[PDB]
């Protein structure tokens, strides 16, 4: 199975081809997903 | 948000329960009080 | 976390299976979003047979369904009694299954909606075992005067004339049960009488029960009953007053929630990842296995 | 170059050496260059 570095490399190569408008939408979607994941992890593992 | 925490936790209401789909005939006699 | 750089943190997050909306594979999400921007639906990929054939179908296709590789490891797992007691350690860690049994706590944990949770809790009657195995049935039951989920083990024990029949019991509510039974031999009953033990007659059916027919009854069994290793005594009474009596005991035990919560977890995470209705997934899973697995 | 940040890596002038060969499959710095110039690897080498 592909290791995380392979995935991150593919993510970067694929992202380099996008335009400003599509990059803006991609970054907004990524930020929303990251916020949800980080909130759940913080609640489970860091909250007192 | 000020009104939101005043209302508090929305109550959870278990969708199905002990109620057993009774016949109208029998529901009538159960409901008919002494 | 003792992690200094961003990518080590996202590697940690990509495998943090014990939390309720991780695992979150960020590079995979970036790749999926970039693909669905640049070529929605892989029309150009599928229009090129060589590229599509360098991939497996299930790999390109599983990027549509938003199944991450760790979520694929979660969903693939062979949940059974004899590993559920430690796969609970893998998949939930430190939250007690008694707390996670409460619908409010679990809904907060998955950040579900009320109507979204309600259909999974209806589906919970399917989440159990679908048929008896080793004369045992282990099942969740609502009994929900407080919403809570309780898992019951029913253990069958054929006591009397087991050559007459098979008999099976399937709860659906608090002190509310379906009893199923299927005869092996024919006796021309004037009526069929069925009792708690040979004592409290729970149902009676007129005429002769036939061979190879699965009969059913929405019986009730009460606390003072199911605390016992009670018998269920069935009795085909012939017009002569002779009978093919047969019976089995049914021990009712309260049981751990592990195998229930692991199946509910698989169902919730699959439904959320594929944005498919739980009814659709239930209609798909039955087309592979008669056990919901 | 620096915005948006790519995988939490900050780009700055340094003494390290970056390869512009298209078939070399360079590191994240090459991806930063491609994203900044909005060009692919082959055209990047052609521009070089």
């Amino acid at each position: 199975t592909p290791t995380y570095a392979q995935w991150e490399n593919a993510a970067g190569v694929l992202t380099a081809g996008l335009n400003s408008q599509q990059a803006n939408t991609l970054h907004a979607f990524l930020d929303e997903s990251r916020s949800a994941a980080l909130s759940t992890y913080y609640i489970r593992q860091v909250a007192k | 948000m000020q009104a939101l925490h005043l209302l508090g936790d929305k109550p959870y209401l278990p969708l199905s329960t002990t109620w057993s789909d009774p016949r109208l005939d029998r529901a009538a006699d159960i409901t008919t009080q002494n | 976390s003792k992690l200094e750089n961003y990518t080590k943190v996202m590697e940690m997050l990509s495998t943090f299976r014990p939390s309720g909306a991780t695992p979150y594979h960020d590079a995979y999400e970036n790749v999926r979003e970039v693909i669905q921007l640049q070529d929605p639906g892989l029309e150009q990929l599928n229009a090129s047979p060589a590229i599509a054939g360098l991939m497996h179908q299930a790999s390109l296709l599983g990027i549509n369904a938003s199944i991450s590789p760790e979520l694929f490891n979660i969903l693939t797992e062979e949940i059974t009694e004899g590993n559920a007691e430690e796969l609970y350690k893998k998949n939930f860690g430190n939250i007690e299954p008694a707390s996670l049994a409460m619908p409010e706590y679990l809904k907060r944990y998955y950040n579900l909606s009320d109507e979204e949770l309600s259909q999974f809790i209806g589906k919970a009657s399917n989440f159990g075992q679908q048929e008896y195995s080793n004369n045992q049935l282990i099942t969740p039951v609502v009994n929900s005067s407080d919403g809570t989920v309780k898992v019951y083990r029913i253990t069958r024990e054929y006591t009397t004339n087991a050559y007459q029949m098979d008999v099976e019991l399937f709860p659906f509510g608090g002190e509310n049960y379906r009893l199923d039974y299927k005869f092996k031999n024919f006796y021309n009953a004037s009526y069929l009488s069925i009792k708690l033990n040979d004592k409290r007659e729970l149902v009676r059916t007129e005429g002769a029960p036939q061979v190879n027919i699965e009969y059913s009854a929405n019986i009730t069994l009460n606390t003072a009953d199911i605390s016992q290793p009670f018998e269920i005594g069935l009795t085909r009474v012939l017009p002569s007053g002779s009978w093919a009596y047969a019976a089995a005991k049914f021990t009712v035990e309260e049981y751990n929630q592990y195998s229930f919560l692991l199946k509910l977890n698989k169902a919730i995470r699959l439904s959320r990842a594929t944005e498919l209705s739980p009814t659709i997934l239930e209609g798909i899973v039955r087309s592979v296995n008669l056990q919901l697995d | 170059f620096n915005t948006p940040l790519l995988n939490g890596q900050y780009f700055s002038t340094g003494d390290e050496e970056i390869d512009l060969n298209s078939g070399s499959t360079g590191d994240w710095r090459k991806t930063i260059l491609k994203r900044a110039f909005n060009i692919d690897d082959v055209s990047l080498f052609r521009l070089l």
